[PDB]
């Protein structure tokens, strides 16, 4: 199940993580994830375990052992876990928080406790990993966007448009550029000022792309650094040519009459390592595979009773 | 006939919006505005105008919007805008003409009618006519109205009009007499013309007949010169009383003017000009002025105004301070009284003393305004305090009586005492030091206290905030002796009917460990106990019976000494309060929460020191042996086994074992089981077997509860109805009824365990509020009110609530239409469970889709339509909602400073007959609701799906914000006032108990919340350092009490979808 070269999970409301083998719909295994929604899915760098971020916990199923349980649980931290991230190396994990923090576990060691703490006044909905390993950006819901170095434990803040919730943020492979998305449906897209190694690190302002009338729930950079993906609650994956900034591909699930009351939002997006296709999370209980050219609907992958709200997807070798 | 006219409307209103509700459409948008004018419902239909332009821009250039919202200012500079960028376009001019025309701009109006006179267009011709001859009419020019009348039609009630006026002039009165009753039958038969879908035009119909009335009155003034009095009497009666809008009374005076000239009416301009200012025609109250004064717009600026007419000058120096030049205007009154107190001094032959005495009273309404201005310009500190304490104490001479002198000067005094207190507290963060602080406060507080004493002698009826004030010094000087003299004076001089707004403040204070202050307070009490005691035995009565011996102790002696005096009533009110706290919580009843209680601490907290504090008080209660037929039953059928249960417990004590105590609870258990099968058996209560004594009573010398006031003969308990129904609740409160001496029954609700002392401030708060509401002459116009309650507490834990007639709560109604309607109750909830089973620990962005999903698969309707249902026919229907949409804003900004939480739809209910909505219990007030740990209320008031829907449509753009900001800026006027009442039961002792809540020393606490409040009033609750005007803070509140991003945060149980 980690032995397949493609992991593909979901996640959701039906106190399940499904597994599926990409290529057919056939759900593989599913595991027991009781007493709470998962609000975030990610696999380790590693592809030995996923982590399984919900309310107050993080249990972390194992890809290897094809069976059991959570190998290991994080406690302790009251209201959401909103964003998981691993740093390449093995033994980092961050986390944002409905309690404002954000904060670096220690996955090669014992303790709830974590590492490091990063607090904020409003709560974090999402944490991404600068590819540098150096720098972790931190999205809040007053509308600022903060950079921990982790070496320099200085923290620098920019808000953009906001008084506004920043719902996420997401930067390309290659580091050339980073994306904020927030309630209001804009994505805000900034220039890297490749600081890096005796560090500065600075963000250029781009554009802003008035993406969605609804909210927008994530964004995401293929590995291509070719294409920007926008979903959101106006049930849509928007993806955008990095190149013009314009709209390449747009996939949705919008009924087909405007008296249908909506029927699922577009919750989360994964591009396949080649960005040929993309998988998509939806609260019709469903997980979608489209072709990112077409906008084809290359599959479906039904099986959870209840929403879903996360995927996570996995190419390596 | 009539009343059967507005009925076909009212009926068409209902579909024409019925249909807007399928789908918003200009037709029906236009048809909309137009039948609720018809149906003289000018706001709600301004309302729709909202709606017309925040969706379609489509009637186009945003000047032909600020002309239909009657904003001609905002309209004339966009038409020159769009005159100046356009091109000539006819229809341009006639608009930019309209809104000088309405401005009164006759200047203009007559110039841009000449200037521009090529006006090909015929049309254009025919309408240039109408204006241009009332243009002319306000600047003298006789030849250029004839000549523009000569292009009026004597067809049109406006073309025979202006021929009476241009007769009238030139003395031809026959020709005038004839012109009016062709006027009158050319506007009678034109309103005839336009049935109903016409503008302001029938309203200003009535401003066409006033004129030709008071047209034929200038007639009169002409011929017979014994009306000179007569008819200026009515003119000047009809103008206080009288209440058009600004345009109207120019246009009326103009009438005024063919006979009598502004220098000889002066008070009559000087009124209008008053008026331009209030309503904030600033530049037009000028030009008044500068006729009056018939000097320059004071063109040359630098020079002193002239005081040749004290009483205009002083209009203008304050229409300079309303209007931008402020220090300039604060100048010209320092000297300007300067220049007036030698004018008396002097001046003074003594043949003229009613000339000296207006001169000195408008002397102290100029040290008024200096020493407020002074204020605004400086603020408080050490360099102006003493100076506008001069200017009030100044003012205070010059009137000796006026409220207002009176009133300022102690405020100053009281805020001089508080801008030192509040400077020490600053010293102290960071001997000789409270010496002269002793000094200082000692200095001011003393005429303090005189001041509001003088205040208040001279409002009388009108002083709450005053009195509450003298309380605030009287409490809080732990009395010097100075102070203490000055308030035994005060007493002694103020008459006793004052205190009684005011009784509960005091008896919170009965038991006070400063000496110097008990003393006063019992003397005072028993005296307003000698004239009107009822207004003080249940106060007393409930204080009589208190664990804190201080107060049941002195709340005694006031009654022993009621006693030497109203024994039988002290005697009655004794009893009648025991018997109804007995009949509150029956004994088997307290047994029950008290063993639910005593369980906890046991069996699920290893408690039985806790325990054993829980039950022996209830032993202890039936040791007394048991005294109605009911208190026997039980003793029965229940007290052999809890008498030996105790037996146990104290054979536990001793041994220290847990066999002992475990035959107790053996013993325990039995009885729960036993009672609280009978429990939902309680749904009724005779007075016979609960309590025989209160059906004894028979005519009674005490009054029905809250009933009693001076003015109004004293209605008694003439008998206490037999049966009290139990409302089955959590706390199964009975509704008790009594039989009047007058007839009429009274119903109340006798509760058992909620201490109603709060909600009893609250109605004071509301009582103040409402007053407030009366006088403000808008609010007053709409009826706007709240509704409150009469709530007697008897212990704290119960007491008793005025039962209003005609009521279901929100839900009841709701709950009834979708059982009705075959719909599942609980839906909403039912459907967001179904769709995510943890609802409450999702991320908000999670949840608002739940909830949206939730929202978009039930009906909005249900309140709206059981209310259309509900009606016995439209106009019935109509007034009910315009009735309901009123009072739920009312509530929605009251709500709001008072921090109102907890609405949910079993706490707000609605009159099924007026169709105004009530909110009941007041115990989450001030922020608490929102600062709770578990599911903490987001929203400001409950303004939520169903509530919207039954109003009109284009609902919150109509009468709901427009009755908000009326309310809301009542209040911030009245900022004072309402902070009065509210920090006298925040700071009151004995209330203080429900911002320790905030765990589940105060006086930091209690200072925030109060911070908070005056946030509230000052428009400062948002953002810290803005200064928010009251319709931006409103539009701010009605989006948070809209975000479903905060309801769907909301306890499901307050039901965010209702
Ligand atoms: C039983 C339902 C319908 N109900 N609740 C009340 C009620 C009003 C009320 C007012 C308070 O200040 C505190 C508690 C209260 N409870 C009421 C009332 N005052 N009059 C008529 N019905 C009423």
């Amino acid at each position: 199940v980690g032995s397949d070269p493609v992991i593909l999970a979901t996640a959701g409301y039906d106190h399940t993580v499904r597994f599926w083998q990409a290529h057919s719909g056939i759900c593989t295994r599913t595991v027991q994830h009781q007493d709470s929604q998962v609000n975030a899915l990610e696999v380790t760098p590693d592809r030995s375990m996923i982590a399984a971020a919900g309310y107050q916990h993080i249990r972390m199923y194992d890809l290897n052992s094809n069976n059991p349980n959570p190998i290991i649980s994080y406690d302790g931290v009251n209201k959401n876990i909103a964003s998981v991230g691993f740093h390449e190396d093995g033994r980092w994990m961050y986390t944002g928080g409905e309690d404002c923090t954000a904060r670096i576990w220690d996955l090669r060691s014992r303790n709830l406790q974590c590492q490091r703490i990063f607090q904020v006044n409003a709560p974090i909905n999402c944490v991404c990993l600068h590819p540098n390993q150096a720098e972790l950006i931190v999205g809040d819901q007053s509308g600022a966007i903060h950079i921990w170095d982790l070496k320099t434990d200085h923290n620098e803040q920019l808000i953009p448009e906001p008084e506004v919730s920043i719902t996420s943020a997401h930067i390309d492979p290659d580091a050339s550029y980073m994306a904020a998305v927030n309630s209001t449906g804009n994505c805000y897209v900034w220039n890297l000022t490749g600081g890096i190694g005796d560090e500065v690190t600075q963000l250029i302002p781009k554009t802003k792309i008035p993406a969605h009338t609804r909210y927008a729930l994530q964004c995401r950079f293929s590995p291509d650094s070719t294409l920007l993906a926008t979903c959101s609650a106006d049930q849509t994956c928007k993806i955008w040519r990095t190149s013009n900034f314009s709209l390449m591909t747009e996939l949705s699930i919008k009924s087909g009459n405007p008296g249908e009351s909506s029927r699922g939002w577009m919750w989360g997006c994964a591009f396949s390592g080649d960005s040929q296709y993309i998988v998509t999370a939806s609260s019709d209980n469903l997980a979608r595979l489209w072709c990112v050219e077409t906008g084809e609907i290359k599959r479906e992958y039904g099986g959870h009773q209840k929403a879903v709200v996360c995927l996570a997807f996995n190419d390596s070798v | 006939e009539r009343a059967a006219k507005c009925r076909a409307y009212a009926k068409a209103l209902h579909y024409k919006e019925l249909e807007f509700q399928k789908g918003p459409t200009p037709a029906i948008l236009e048809s909309l505005i137009s039948i609720n004018n018809k149906l003289q419902q000018p706001e709600a239909a301004a309302g729709v105008l909202e709606y017309a332009m925040k969706h379609f821009g489509e009637l186009e250039i945003q000047a032909t919007w600020y002309e239909k919202l009657h904003e001609w200012e905002d309209a004339l500079v966009a038409y020159d805008k769009k005159m100046d960028t356009n091109k000539d376009d006819p229809e341009l001019m006639l608009g930019r003409m309209r809104c000088l025309e309405a401005l009164g701009e006759w200047g203009q109006l007559h110039q841009q009618c000449c200037e521009k006179w090529t006006l090909v267009n015929d049309e254009t011709q025919a309408k240039m006519a109408r204006m241009a001859a009332a243009a002319a009419w306000g600047l003298g020019q006789w030849d250029s109205m004839e000549e523009y009348t000569c292009m009026i039609p004597r067809d049109t009630h406006d073309g025979a009009f202006y021929r009476a006026v241009l007769a009238l002039h030139q003395d031809l009165f026959s020709l005038a007499q004839q012109c009016i009753d062709k006027a009158r039958d050319l506007l009678d038969a034109e309103l005839t013309a336009m049935a109903g879908e016409s503008y302001s035009r029938a309203y200003g119909a009535m401003v066409s007949c006033h004129m030709l009335s008071e047209l034929e009155e200038v007639i009169q003034y002409k011929l017979v010169p014994e009306r000179r009095e007569i008819i200026r009497q009515i003119w000047w009666e009809r103008l206080q009383g009288c209440q058009r809008i600004v345009e109207d009374w120019q246009k009326i005076l103009m009438v005024r003017s063919l006979v009598v000239s502004p220098h000889e009416d002066m008070r009559t301009w000087l009124k209008y000009a008053s008026l331009c200012g209030k309503s904030g025609r600033l530049a037009l109250a000028h030009k008044t002025l500068v006729l009056l004064l018939g000097v320059d717009p004071s063109r040359q600026l630098d020079h002193p105004l002239p005081t040749v007419h004290p009483q205009v000058t002083y209009a203008y120096m304050k229409n300079m301070w309303k209007s931008a030049r402020k220090i300039d205007a604060f100048q010209h009154m320092q000297h300007f009284v300067q220049t007036m107190q030698q004018q008396a001094q002097h001046a003074i032959a003594t043949e003229d003393q009613q000339h000296k005495q207006e001169l000195h009273k408008l002397m102290a309404r100029c040290f008024l305004k200096l020493g407020e201005w002074q204020l605004n310009l400086q603020g408080i500190n050490e360099s102006t305090i003493p100076k506008v304490l001069q200017y009030y104490s100044a003012a205070t001479e010059h009137d000796r009586s006026w409220y207002k002198a009176w009133h300022a000067w102690a405020v100053m005094n009281f805020e001089a005492v508080l801008h030192y207190k509040h400077q020490n507290q600053a010293r102290d963060e960071k001997k000789k030091v409270t010496e002269d602080l002793s000094k200082t406060l000692l200095m001011y507080t003393v005429p303090a206290v005189q001041g509001f004493f003088r205040s208040i002698s001279l409002s009388r009826g009108n002083n709450l905030q005053d009195t509450l004030r003298v309380l605030t010094l009287w409490f809080d000087y732990g009395h010097w002796p100075d102070v203490n003299e000055a308030l035994v004076e005060g007493v002694k001089a103020i008459q006793i009917d004052t205190w009684l707004q005011v009784i509960p403040q005091l008896i919170a204070r009965i038991d006070t460990p400063r000496p110097l202050v008990g003393r006063l307070i019992h003397q005072l009490l028993t005296d307003i106990g000698r004239y009107h005691p009822q207004a003080l035995i249940y106060p007393l009565t409930v204080a009589s019976k208190s664990t804190t011996t201080a107060r049941h102790n002195a709340a005694n002696k006031i009654l022993k000494n009621m006693c030497e005096h109203s024994n039988t009533l002290v005697q009655q009110a004794m009893m009648v309060s025991e018997e109804l706290i007995r009949v509150a919580i029956l004994w088997h009843e307290m047994w029950h929460e008290g063993l639910e209680e005593a369980s906890r601490l046991y069996f699920g907290e290893r408690n039985v020191k806790g325990m054993f504090e829980v039950l022996e008080p209830l032993h202890a209660m039936m040791e007394r042996g048991p005294q109605t037929l009911k208190e026997t039953s039980f003793n029965q059928a229940y007290g052999r086994d809890l008498m030996e249960a105790q037996e146990w417990c104290r054979k536990y004590m001793k041994s220290g074992n847990v066999k002992d105590l475990t035959q107790a609870w053996d013993l325990y258990y039995h009885v729960f089981r036993r009672i609280s099968k009978q429990l939902p058996q309680l749904t009724s209560l005779e007075l016979q077997y609960v309590s025989p004594k209160l059906l004894m009573c028979r005519d009674l010398e005490l009054a029905v509860p809250g009933t009693y006031d001076p003015n109004q003969p004293i209605i008694r308990i003439q008998s206490i109805a037999p049966s009290l129904q139990v409302i089955t609740s959590k706390q199964r409160p009975r509704k008790l009824t009594l039989m009047g001496s007058n007839g009429h029954e009274f119903v109340f609700l006798l509760k058992g365990h909620e201490d109603l002392r709060q909600d009893e401030r609250v109605m004071q708060l509301f009582g103040l509020v409402n007053t407030l509401l009366a006088n403000d002459p808008t609010s007053l116009r709409k009826n706007l009110s709240i509704q409150r309650y009469a709530v007697i507490p008897l212990s704290t834990n119960s007491g008793l609530i005025g039962w209003v007639p005609h009521c279901d709560t929100l839900h009841a109604l709701i709950r009834d239409y979708r059982e009705k309607k075959k719909i599942l109750l609980n839906i909403e909830h039912r459907i967001m469970l179904r769709m995510a089973p943890d609802y409450d620990h999702l991320t908000l962005m999670q949840k608002v889709e739940v909830f949206e999903h939730a929202v978009n698969n039930t009906a909005g309707d249900d309140l709206a339509k059981l209310l259309w249902l509900k009606s016995p026919s439209s106009e019935v229907w109509f007034d009910r909602r315009t009735n309901y949409t009123r009072s739920l804003a009312v509530m929605s900004m009251v709500g709001y400073i008072l921090g109102l939480g907890d609405r949910h739809p079993s706490n707000l209910m609605l009159d099924r007959l007026s169709g105004k909505i009530l909110h009941i219990d007041f115990g989450d007030c001030f922020e608490v609701a929102m600062t709770r740990e578990k599911f903490p209320e987001k929203i400001p008031f409950r303004l939520t799906r169903m509530l919207t829907n039954a109003m009109e449509v284009t609902g919150l753009d109509g009468n709901y914000r427009i009755t908000c900001h009326t309310v809301m800026e009542v209040l911030r006027e009245h900022k004072d006032s309402v902070m009065a009442v509210l920090e006298a039961f925040v700071y009151d002792p004995l209330l203080n108990w429900r911002l320790m809540d905030t765990n589940t020393a105060l006086n930091k606490k209690a200072i925030q919340i109060i911070n908070r409040v005056r946030d509230k009033l000052t428009g400062r609750d948002f953002s810290h350092d803005d200064t928010l005007d009251v319709p931006t803070q409103v539009e701010l509140l009605i989006k948070q009490a809209t975000s479903h991003e905060n309801l769907c945060q909301c306890y499901i149980g307050w039901c965010p979808f209702w």
